[PDB]
């Protein structure tokens, strides 16, 4: 869990790396094919 | 890109985005 929040999906395969979760969140949302503005501008919502 | 303004994300920061065209028009 700590590996996963605190370093998103870098932790598993070499040096964890740290990044603030809501840019990796943005990173998630464009892997699915959603722009990053969707999330920086619903961040509120989204997180209720 | 650009989208929106300047106050509804979090965490927004003042710097410049040079522009290539405008010293080209002004050569
Ligand atoms: C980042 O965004 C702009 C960049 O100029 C700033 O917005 C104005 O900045 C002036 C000078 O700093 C202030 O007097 C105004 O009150 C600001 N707001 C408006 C609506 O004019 C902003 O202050 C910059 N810095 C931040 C957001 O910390
Ligand atoms: C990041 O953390 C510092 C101190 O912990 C805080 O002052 C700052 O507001 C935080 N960043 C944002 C975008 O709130």
């Amino acid at each position: 869990l700590a590996g996963t929040i605190t370093s998103g999906w870098t932790f598993g395969a070499g040096p964890a790396l740290q990044i603030p979760f809501p840019m990796q969140m943005a990173y998630r949302f464009n892997g699915i094919g959603v722009t990053q503005n969707v999330l920086y501008e619903n961040q509120k919502l989204i997180a209720n | 890109f650009v989208s929106g303004n300047c106050d509804v994300v979090i965490g927004i920061v003042n710097n410049t985005v040079y522009d290539p065209l405008q010293p080209e028009l002004d050569s």
